[PDB]
């Protein structure tokens, strides 16, 4: 019954917000029938609510975004390990990779909520890894320098080995900061729609080196004032 | 029905009574439509306005769940009683009664009463009476 809010919206109060599907200008994108969209702060956050409603409930969505010129950390991991068991992420492993991240991040320009993600497993390939930083916006070529590291990284390789995956590198893509992601619950197609395992925060010095909030919202790259989360 | 059909495309069919007392319907052809050689950008007769038929069962759903779409988003609102008992009888009727446009019987009806509302009267007596109008395979 819920969701006939979402057409609605989209056909009277969206309508007029119309922008060119090859335009940069877009920044919520749905690869249904290929609609592109610039939106203001308002609707999104609007769009942004519906949606998690809709996910409440249940259903399926495709809905994309692109990084703009300012956006946070969301990367890519195909992690195709050599056995379809699954390696539960355990808090250290996910303390290694935060900490591996931040130490990556640190020789480079700086001034943390820390949302992970995996795949309902039981395919082929086994699962992958979508990790969503939205705090700062250092959306440049620092983040390809950033990708790169990453790439080289070997720490991260053994954090992978101690799971038991046979793929320490070629996970990331090389192009994860210059294609356009998709928000939290949006599922591929024949694909289920991944699910949180764990949402934990810290926080940075410049000197010393889950379901009370609205999750798609905080968790938007575009959505400067989001609550829980902050643009950094 | 009839004359919201009228309403929207009272510009394309015109009705006329012909020498036996039968109505007659008349169809105005455009480019882009099946259709013989030689009849664009004029009328022809149509035993039976086939067209109408697809229209009213195909383009009407457009309005159909437009008003059904409107009814929800008012009924979306909070208020009194009348959200609860009055909307949702209306509600219960009007889709009750949406699936009658594709009935064949209630088409046959529309189209019957529509031969009054889409009648101009001295019509087929002056068709093709201008001598300086001739119709050719352009036009």
């Amino acid at each position: 019954a819920e969701v006939q809010a979402l057409e609605t919206l989209l056909t009277r109060e969206l309508s007029v917000f119309l922008t060119e599907p090859g335009s940069k200008k877009t920044n919520i994108i749905n690869r249904i029938t290929g609609k592109t969209y610039a939106l203001p702060s308002t609707e999104l956050l609007r769009l942004y609510e519906h949606l998690e409603q809709c996910r409440k409930q249940g259903a399926l969505m495709y809905f994309l975004e692109r990084q703009g010129t300012y956006s946070g950390l969301m990367l890519d991991y195909d992690l195709k390990l050599n056995t379809n068991a699954v390696p539960p992420l355990e808090p250290p492993a996910l303390s290694r990779l935060c900490h591996r991240i931040f130490v990556h991040i640190k020789n480079s320009s700086v001034l943390i909520h820390f949302f992970f993600t995996l795949k309902p497993e039981v395919v082929q390939g086994k699962y992958g890894f979508h990790v969503l930083i939205p705090g700062l916006k250092l959306a440049a070529s620092t983040k390809k320098s950033i990708i790169g590291s990453l790439q080289h990284d070997a720490t991260v390789q053994k954090i992978l080995h101690e799971q038991g995956v046979t793929n320490p590198e070629s996970c990331l893509d090389p192009h994860s900061a210059s294609v356009p992601s998709l928000l939290y619950g949006s599922s591929k197609l024949n694909h289920k729609p991944y699910q949180l395992k764990t949402g934990f925060e810290l926080v940075f010095d410049s000197s010393d080196p889950l379901e009370s909030y609205n999750l798609v919202s905080e968790l938007s790259l575009t959505n400067e004032q989001g609550s829980l989360v902050r643009p950094v | 029905i009839a004359k919201v059909i009228y309403a929207m495309m009272g510009n394309k069919f015109v009705v006329d009574v012909d020498s036996n007392g039968k109505y007659v319907w008349f169809e105005f052809v455009l480019p882009g439509q099946p259709m013989n050689q030689g009849e664009i950008w004029k009328w022809r007769k149509e035993v039976n306005p086939d067209e109408l038929h697809i229209y009213i069962s195909e383009n009407f759903s457009r309005v159909m769940d437009r008003i059904t779409e409107h009814i929800k988003y008012h009924l979306s609102q909070p208020h009194e009683s009348n959200i609860l008992n009055y909307y949702k009888k209306l509600l219960k009727a009007f889709e009750r009664s949406k699936s009658k446009i594709f009935n064949d019987s209630f088409k046959k009806g529309v189209i019957r009463q529509a031969e009054f509302l889409f009648r101009q009267r001295s019509f087929i007596q002056t068709l093709d009476t201008n001598p300086h109008l001739l119709g050719v395979g352009n036009g």
